[PDB]
């Protein structure tokens, strides 16, 4: 059994294509473009982008988007997270609110599936810290700023146990989960 | 404008009503009839949306069942609730007074025949042939022209029948083009956006002009809130005039509009 | 699909060619027409794309401008631009290598003649009436069926032109019923909610029936890049099968549907 | 003349045949089923075709036996004896060779099939509604459009089934329509003095004349050895120009008429 | 001759008629929902909330937006100022902005006039400082931190001497001498 996905990151399917392996599901790449709305209600956008995606293929697709949840920005991110890294910045970002007096975010990956019956919405969750300073890499999001509670390095330094601790690992968690029961 | 009213003192002008004035009462509209019918198939109440023009719906959905007839009493027991009052709506009593002989509605419900009925009007409902024959020359005639939901065979609901009712062999038409070969069409409710529709009035459009043979085919005329030119730049070709008021909120342009007809 | 290719084999399939088939060349699109129609019209794109239909707006152009005339030598002249490549594009090299012997269009456009042009095989242009008795059966038929530039009275561009076309009167429909009743037809580049084939299926399953031709027709054939259930199972009723290709890109579907005739 | 081979050299000639063709076999003539039927009720066959003309004789022969059986029995066997040989004959062998490709016939013989079995052409024998699904482009197809010994209710032998054929609402005719739109017709073997063709023709030129295609539609021809001005000018007004040889024994100048499509 | 406008503010349906008197237009007012798009965009939201207006009425109409343009930001709300000060309010804005190093801003006024066969764009600008304390009536927007270029209130101190500086007031006698010339 095939499940599509609409990405552009390459190493997205591959990625998923190793958490999801033996599972009896390969995930198959769509190089088509969706124009996702920016509201605050993900899961709105994670439906209308779930429409577009199966107005796209037609067969069993899902989608996900990465957001973020601050305590003291009273969860301004989420709909427009994507929106907020790049008019800020990590520098910025960091000077903004890794200085300010409550860093607590929450980081959240909602995942929209649909088996061309009904639609499934599967949502991890991660509790964070801000940095106030960038550390490691800068080319992949937020993981640059991005320190975990309980633990002390930004999400960009340790390589690979941050694809274990991650919400979309947890919602991808899930995921796996319903697919693995059959999908009833 | 003002000739409609001329014709309506003579009594030469059809009145022809749609949805429009259906949307008022806090009927369940066609959205809630796609969500429906597709949970009650299994499937999610959007998603089919991706697919569907909603008689596709109505096609799938008689397909599935095997008839039209799980759908004929849904919307039977959902158009006919009893919570929904007939008297708490401007534009259906405002049709009631009105002195209109002949009547066409292409809606499925009975709530022209209970206004009607509540304002001491005497209607002789007709939807089948048959009926034609007991028409009280007086009384109204109230004529389903897309059937009701006592007669499961012609009602209209389906992308079939739609298509059943392109080349206008049923004698409602044959009935329809002998009532309006000297006499009017005023249009009501029907947003002249969907091709169907639009089409519908295409065929129905030749009916008169179709024979401008002397006569005069008394013009005709539609009511829409927005007055837009395209709209009556193309319906102007095809004999059918264009009436829009100022007022945006549909239901109050309505009232005020069958308000010209009310006291007349 | 082996049905096709068996049908294929004996000859007795026609390929009909819609407007999505001309994404890979890089034509102009309708909306771009839009726009350039709202600029010579002194309207806003976006705002004249508003009030009416997609088509519509062209008949309001064609009774502002007097006739078809300015729009169909604007359509001929970027559409046969010096631009666009033709040996780049390989479903018209595909459909050009086909043995197909009769090829319906409803594209105004010349890029299908140009394209059977281009690969040496030769082609006869039928727009009109006259053009019937030049038919040689060692040369492919190219159908204009929907008009084509060189004849403003047969173009259908407008609504008023895009409706006693669907009843199905002129004699070109009569040429079509002609080579329709012993043969399969294949349906690619149709975006299946226009509303012109599915009158086209019904008409002609109403057809071969009444007709009592039912014993006697294959089964025809269109062409969908994502599969759809309910639209397969409202095309089963007019003896329709869909085609549905496991790439998701329809460029590539497409390609990869056409190569199936080219090696035969 | 020279414009039928024209038509030929396009592909664009369907064949009749008639009793004409095959009286050089050595068949049975009607007389030689005149007797038999006579000997069979006992009557003498002179006496018995006083009083009756050829058909009602077979159809007073069906309603004393109850059925076409046996008539059609003997047909069977006297119209396809071992003796009769299939090579002596130039004029079905030039029938075979020449690039026909829809053979019509009235015969309910089996002959232009077995010449075309005997020539190595592959045919695929048309005789009801069933066999329109088994045509292919790469075979001469043969439409026995008066029915054959494989079904006795295609058979048309007698005068009421004579006047079924003769209204013309069979599938078969829809065939021979559809067929017959684009191309000139070529009849060889025919007599004036028959009703049905001259009444296919009157049909045809009506048809033709009713919706407006006329421009479209080369004429048809037929082949006399006898030349007749009068039938020339009666014919010439349906579009069908007759062809006169020049040698008075009728079976070589058949076979010399028939031997210009044969090098071809 | 009459313009209408779309909104369901009750102060408007007098204030527009008091600020374009003279010009002989009595700005009518209709009572129906609008939905707005969230982008960042100014000028596609007030394209698209004038394009679902004129679909509304079809009748020659004209839509307001105002929004604020944080410069530290590099102009992030936009046009996502209203849902920005909704997620925030006045004392979180003014602690997070108000008292940073840079509290000087942008607040951008776009009239987006329809005339039933054109489009026409007017933009009103004035610079301004935020208050790091909240001042004034609170109940009307964000106008109780916003202090302008050259005063040292705030804009919701302002009252009745608002409408002389704002950019609102730019905005719209731009409106009134396009208005005032025929609407060449």
């Amino acid at each position: 059994m095939n499940i599509r996905f609409i990405t552009r990151n390459r190493h997205k399917i591959k990625e998923i294509n190793k958490i999801l392996s033996g599972t009896g599901v390969v995930v198959l790449a769509s190089e088509h473009s969706i124009d996702e709305i920016q509201t605050e209600n993900v899961h709105a956008l994670i439906k209308d982008k779930l429409l577009k995606a199966f107005k796209l293929v037609g067969r069993p697709v899902f989608v996900e988007h990465t957001g973020l949840y601050i305590e003291s920005l009273n969860g301004f991110p989420g709909g427009l997270t994507q929106i907020f890294w790049d008019k800020l910045q990590a520098d910025k970002f960091s000077q903004l609110l890794g200085t300010s007096e409550n860093p607590r975010l929450v980081a959240k990956t909602i995942i929209g599936y649909c088996d061309s019956m009904k639609i499934y919405i599967f949502e991890g969750e991660t509790q964070g810290t801000i940095s106030p300073v960038p550390k490691g890499p800068r080319d992949f999001q937020w993981d640059c700023i991005f320190i975990p509670d309980g633990e002390s390095e930004t999400f960009a330094e340790m390589g690979d146990r941050k694809n274990e601790i991650s919400m979309r690992k947890k919602a991808f968690d899930k995921f796996k989960e319903y697919l693995l029961e059959g999908g009833k | 404008m003002e000739q409609l009213l001329a014709d309506y003192k003579k009594g030469n002008v059809i009145l022809f009503v749609g949805a429009g004035v259906s949307m008022n009462l806090g009927l369940p509209s066609w959205s809630q009839l796609v969500d429906h019918i597709a949970t009650e198939l299994g499937y999610d109440p959007d998603i089919y949306r991706t697919f569907g023009s909603a008689l596709e719906l109505a096609e799938y959905y008689k397909l599935k069942k095997g008839k039209i007839g799980p759908l004929r009493s849904w919307m039977d027991r959902m158009w006919h609730s009893s919570d929904i009052d007939i008297n708490k709506s401007k534009v259906h009593e405002y049709i009631a007074k009105a002195n209109f002989p002949i009547i066409y509605t292409t809606n499925y419900d009975r709530w022209i025949e209970t206004a009607l009925s509540n304002y001491g009007k005497e209607y002789i409902k007709i939807s089948s042939v048959s009926d034609i024959a007991k028409i009280d020359n007086n009384k109204t005639q109230i004529i389903k022209f897309h059937g009701d939901f006592d007669d499961d065979s012609s009602i209209v609901l389906d992308e079939t029948s739609y298509f059943q009712r392109l080349e206008f062999e049923t004698p409602l038409d044959i009935k329809f083009r002998s009532d309006v070969l000297g006499k009017s069409v005023l249009f009501i409710g029907y947003s002249l956006s969907d091709i169907n529709i639009r089409l519908l009035f295409y065929k129905l459009s030749k009916l008169w002009k179709e024979q401008k043979l002397e006569e005069a085919q008394p013009k005709s005329y539609i009511f829409l809130p927005r007055p837009n030119p395209i709209q009556e730049e193309i319906l102007e070709q095809w004999r059918i005039g264009m009436i829009s008021s100022e007022n945006d909120n549909p239901g109050e342009s309505l009232e005020e509009f069958l308000k010209n007809f009310v006291l007349v």
